């Protein structure tokens, strides 16, 4: 039978893909890494706290300024803070309570957010007179919207719950590339430095690498017990950790294809709901379902910090483009920025 | 899924990630060790840096 | 006075209406104040519905034309000016039967009162849809909805009627002239008191009075005595009925004495109308005697005291229930069933005793019972009756039911036909445009007239929980003829100083997914009875509320239930939140708890459920 011979050579190649990574595993990241002096004691205290949302914060994203932050809460709201003086820049309705995601442009002209009305929303910034109205409604997705990403003021590309990714040219609304291999709900994105590629995290336990301007899957990595709810890059593309409900957050190398450490602590169980890492890479920040968010050597894979300022969730948390700081949002409707 | 094209799709799928260039562990490690370096110094999470310099250090 | 609550009302009364399918045009129209309003808007509002709905009255003008001579005037200005210069202006949006039926009669110049009857169904048809959505889209919908909302939360006690002298007593209770407070109308109230019901084991009978009431009440007929309201206290039941102050006709036999042909054919034809009506729908009365027939304060008369009466839709009645004098062969006769063919029988007993002073059967000033019954069971005519009286009577007194008049098959009809009869002009006694042959004077002064020491209990107010009652029909009416207009232009200056005031000071439901918005009172502290009153917003997943924008909420998976519990002799929304917290709420009016109740209740049971299904909500361990 050719479905059966279809199914016995999937296996096969499954096996080589295996034997090949296996065939690179020459030594480990711990061992590498094992004369570099520890970070030692990550002291981080909070210098702002974002009063504003009436319910829990679902995402933020900081703006490249390093000081524009735009944040989607249960309310029904997103937020612009200028985290130097905590004042609201705009407050938005939106037209659907159900939001999920939210992100900043790079210009920052634009913001998008999306949920479970299965659409993603460009707001603008840039009327004068009229104060941030919907500029476009990009809608395909047959499930809600997990994560939005712009790569410029007209290309944006979202990860949906129909186990799907897909990119829109805002300009005419079109799903212009589909990227299809997941085979769960698509939790998370994160892009690349150059924008290039993008990593998506899904509830398969399997995180891929997508070409952008090709539309196809280059690199399949899996080892997660359950659900992949974030995922972000190594400050020069050529890693990425993810943050998982099996309480442990691991980092993948591109060209030796393969997981190179584990992040965890048997103290240490309730699942990761945001990872980042710090300018240099060195650091790798996760949030926690526990209340708390976690900065890890991620050199060495110990614990170098815990940021303990959130009475519920920490749901989403993010480094400024400077490095300067870190900001995280929590289910108890608060924003707090640490450095 | 019964489809013989999906099942075919799948099997192009993983030799696209069957045949790609792999590089050592070590090698991998290493690099990412020498871009901490270079850049721990531009780091201000990681080399603390003066109240001066800092936007949310009473300003 | 009445007070209509604020235009924001429509959005709780959009919902409460449309979950009962009484948003129809066959369901607003047909009501007093959902015409008033639908017309108001047709024709200042809207050009293309105002030739629509003038046709429409002035078909409604031309049904109540007496004369030929008036319709033969009026149906040619209708036909010339709404159907001549309408198909003139190929404007005219009615099919060729309506043309061509009305155009028939009139060059055959025939004019019965339905002639534009066709054109009522088309101009429904013009009407219903299109114009409807529009209005439905306008403030005069809103009005409808206040309107609506003040008819739906009606709770009457005692204190909303001036209760003023008695006229008339009874075994169970008295009946007082009063006047409703809020409109002004002139009321009666039969008041019933419980206890003397408990002694006299009559809670069938009044319980059976409310229902057989509720079933006539409708349509407005002006021979029986009709019901607008009923409630009850602790001790008393209340009937609101129409004021009838002459007192009845056993008092006023007594007092004038016995009546000739002629005044009895008064008070015969009006009764007739009444029991027409009743059997209409499917009531027969069984105790019609001169006590039960009540004057007004100029003479013309009303059949009252329904507590006898029973339906008979479905299963005829056979027990002995009347008057001993005016129950028919096949009343007394246990066992045997009949039907309306008593209130015949029970006409001509009556209709008897205006002539010669009393009953037919009650002969040689007997008080035995059991005498009067025989004499019936198995009809001397005097030698002063007419020979048309004698044939009404002979028809009516008919021991055989298949040989009574007005049993024949056509009801109360054959009765109209009778030679005595042959005089009248039955819509000039629908009119009530004959003379009574009796004025009744001012001042009762016992003109309707017929210890204990025992306890109600609490199973004794179980029969009357389902005693409150309010006839919408009666209600409407009331207030069109009295107050509509007047509260609508003081509710109207109300809402427009609202506009003129808060265009200089400064919506938060348009443009978003929210279910419903209204005013509503949450519970501070309830020691310092601390009721604070807030504007909210229900979302498909949080509850917002402000007085301001809204500065808090509560989210749809913190609430596990909503249940309806009473503080303070008052029904209030209970939740309790997931933190072991409960939410205390109090609305304006009863259908507003009843909305919020069930969109709450929908609420977090649709978003618990969606939460569950989406790993970035949901809850996990
Ligand atoms: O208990 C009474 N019935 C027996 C009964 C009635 C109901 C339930 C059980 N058992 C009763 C009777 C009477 C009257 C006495 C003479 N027969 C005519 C009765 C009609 O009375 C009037 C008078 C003026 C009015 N204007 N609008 C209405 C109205 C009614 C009065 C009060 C009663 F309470």
């Amino acid at each position: 039978s050719e479905l059966d011979q279809l199914r016995q050579e999937a296996e096969q190649l499954k096996n080589q893909i295996r034997d090949a990574r296996k065939a690179c595993a020459d030594a480990t990241l711990s061992q590498i890494t094992n004369n570099i002096d520890p970070v030692g004691r990550i002291q981080m205290r909070t210098r702002r706290t974002l009063r504003g949302h009436l319910a829990k914060i679902y995402a933020m994203h900081w703006g490249t300024d390093s000081r524009l932050l735009v944040s989607a809460s249960q309310d029904g709201k997103l937020i612009i803070w200028d985290s130097y003086t905590t004042n609201k820049v705009h407050a938005i309705p939106l037209r659907s309570s159900w939001v999920m995601t939210c992100a900043y442009a790079p210009s920052g002209n634009y913001v998008a957010c999306g949920g479970l009305d299965n659409i993603c929303s460009i707001y603008n910034l840039k009327t004068r007179e009229g104060n941030v109205r919907v500029s476009r409604e990009l809608a395909g997705h047959t499930g809600y919207l997990s994560c939005c990403r712009f790569l410029d003021d007209n290309q944006i590309v979202t990860s949906s719950g129909d186990t799907t990714c897909a990119l829109w040219d805002i300009e005419t609304g079109q799903q212009t590339t589909t990227f299809t291999g997941h085979t769960g709900d698509v939790m998370s994105l994160s892009l690349a430095p150059d924008t290039r590629l993008f990593v998506s995290g899904a509830c398969d336990a399997s995180a891929k690498l997508w070409d952008v301007r090709e539309g196809m899957c280059r690199q399949t990595f899996t080892g997660h017990e359950s659900d992949i709810n974030a995922i972000c890059f190594f400050p020069n593309g050529n890693a990425f950790a993810t943050g998982s409900d099996d309480a442990t957050c691991r980092l993948f190398d591109l060209r030796a294809d393969q997981e190179l450490m584990t992040y965890s602590h048997d103290n240490i169980i309730c699942g990761i709901t945001s990872v980042s890492f710090s300018k240099s890479g060195r650091l790798l920040l996760a949030g926690y379902d526990d209340f708390n968010c976690n900065v890890w050597d991620a050199l060495k894979a110990d614990r170098a910090g815990v940021l303990a300022g959130h009475d519920n969730r920490v749901s989403c948390l993010g480094v400024t483009d400077d490095g300067m700081a870190v900001a995280t949002g929590s289910w108890d409707s608060f924003l707090k920025i640490w450095n | 899924t019964a489809s013989i094209a999906q099942a075919r799709k799948l099997v192009e799928q993983l030799k696209m990630e069957a045949n790609i260039d792999r590089i050592k562990v070590s090698k991998a490690a290493a690099d990412l060790m020498a871009y901490c370096e270079a850049h721990a110094k531009e780091d201000p999470l990681l080399t603390p840096v003066p109240a001066s310099e800092n936007p949310f250090r009473e300003k | 006075k009445i007070l209509l609550p604020e235009p924001s009302i429509r959005s709780v009364m959009q919902k409460y209406l449309e979950d009962r399918g009484e948003v129809t045009f066959e369901k607003i129209f047909s009501q007093k104040l959902g015409y008033l309003l639908f017309r108001d808007f047709c024709l200042n509002h809207l050009e293309e519905a105002r030739p629509l709905v003038e046709f429409y009255e002035e078909i409604k003008k031309y049904e109540k034309l007496e004369t030929e001579e008036e319709r033969v005037a009026r149906s040619r200005e209708i036909f010339d000016s709404y159907i001549m210069k309408e198909l003139l202006a190929c404007s005219h949006p009615f099919s060729k039967s309506a043309t061509e039926h009305v155009q028939g009669h009139l060059g055959k110049k025939q004019v019965p009162p339905d002639l534009f009857q066709p054109y009522i169904e088309e101009i429904c048809q013009n009407l219903r849809g299109d114009v409807f959505q529009k209005f439905i889209e306008s403030d005069k919908f809103t009005r409808f909805c206040q309107w609506k909302n003040v008819e739906l939360n009606i709770h009457l006690t005692m204190n909303d009627f001036s209760v003023h002298r008695i006229i008339g007593r009874g075994g169970f209770g008295e009946v007082y002239g009063c006047r409703k407070a809020d409109t002004g109308k002139m009321y009666a109230m039969k008041c019933l008191d419980k206890k003397r019901i408990k002694m006299k084991q009559g809670e069938t009978l009044a319980l059976n009075e409310r229902i057989m009431l509720s079933l006539v009440s409708t349509g407005d007929c002006p021979f029986i005595v009709c019901m607008s309201y009923a409630f009850h206290t602790p001790d008393k039941l209340s009937f609101i009925l129409d004021l009838m102050n002459g007192g009845d006709l056993h008092y006023h036999l007594s007092q004038h004495g016995v009546f000739s042909e002629a005044d009895m054919r008064f008070y015969a034809a009006e009764i007739i109308l009444g029991l027409e009506h009743m059997h209409n729908r499917f009531v027969v009365y069984r105790d019609l005697k001169p006590a039960n027939i009540l004057l007004d304060e100029h003479g013309h008369v009303r059949i009252s005291d329904l507590g006898l009466a029973c339906d008979f839709s479905k299963k005829k009645p056979h027990a002995s229930v009347g008057t001993h004098g005016y129950m028919a062969p096949e009343v007394l006769q246990k066992g045997v069933a009949y039907d309306s063919s008593a209130d015949w029988f029970s006409l001509g007993c009556m209709l008897f005793k205006l002539l010669r002073g009393h009953s037919p059967f009650r002969q040689h000033k007997t008080k035995d019972k059991h005498e009067i019954d025989r004499m019936t069971l198995t009809v001397e005519l005097p030698d002063s009756f007419s020979p048309e009286l004698r044939s009404l009577l002979e028809g009516l007194l008919q021991r055989d039911v298949n040989r009574r008049l007005g049993c024949l098959g056509r009801g109360a009809q054959e009765v109209k036909e009778s030679p005595f009869f042959r005089s009248l002009d039955w819509q000039m006694v629908f009119l009530q445009k004959y003379p009574p042959p009796l004025i009744p004077p001012r001042g009762e002064v016992n003109a309707a007239d017929a210890t204990k020491g025992i306890k109600l209990l609490d199973s004794d107010q179980e029969l009357y929980r389902n005693f409150p009652l309010t006839i919408s029909e009666r209600w409407q009416q009331e207030v069109a003829e009295t107050v509509f207009d007047t509260i609508n232009a003081e509710t109207d200056r109300l809402e427009a100083r609202k506009k003129a005031k808060n265009k200089q000071l400064g919506d938060y439901a348009l443009g978003k997914d929210c279910i419903m918005h209204g005013y509503m009172s949450k519970m501070g502290n309830p020691f310092l009875t601390q009721w604070q009153r807030r504007y909210f917003y229900l979302f498909p997943n949080r509850l917002e509320w402000r007085g301001e924008a809204p500065q808090s909420l509560l989210t749809m998976e913190e609430i596990q239930s909503v249940e309806e519990t009473q503080i303070k002799e008052r029904k209030c929304l209970l939740l309790k939140i997931r933190g072991g917290k409960q939410f205390i709420l109090q609305c304006d009016s009863d259908p507003e708890l009843v909305q919020w109740k069930k969109e709450l209740r929908d609420a977090y049971r649709e978003a618990q459920q969606l939460v569950q299904r989406v790993p970035k909500m949901k809850n996990k361990p």
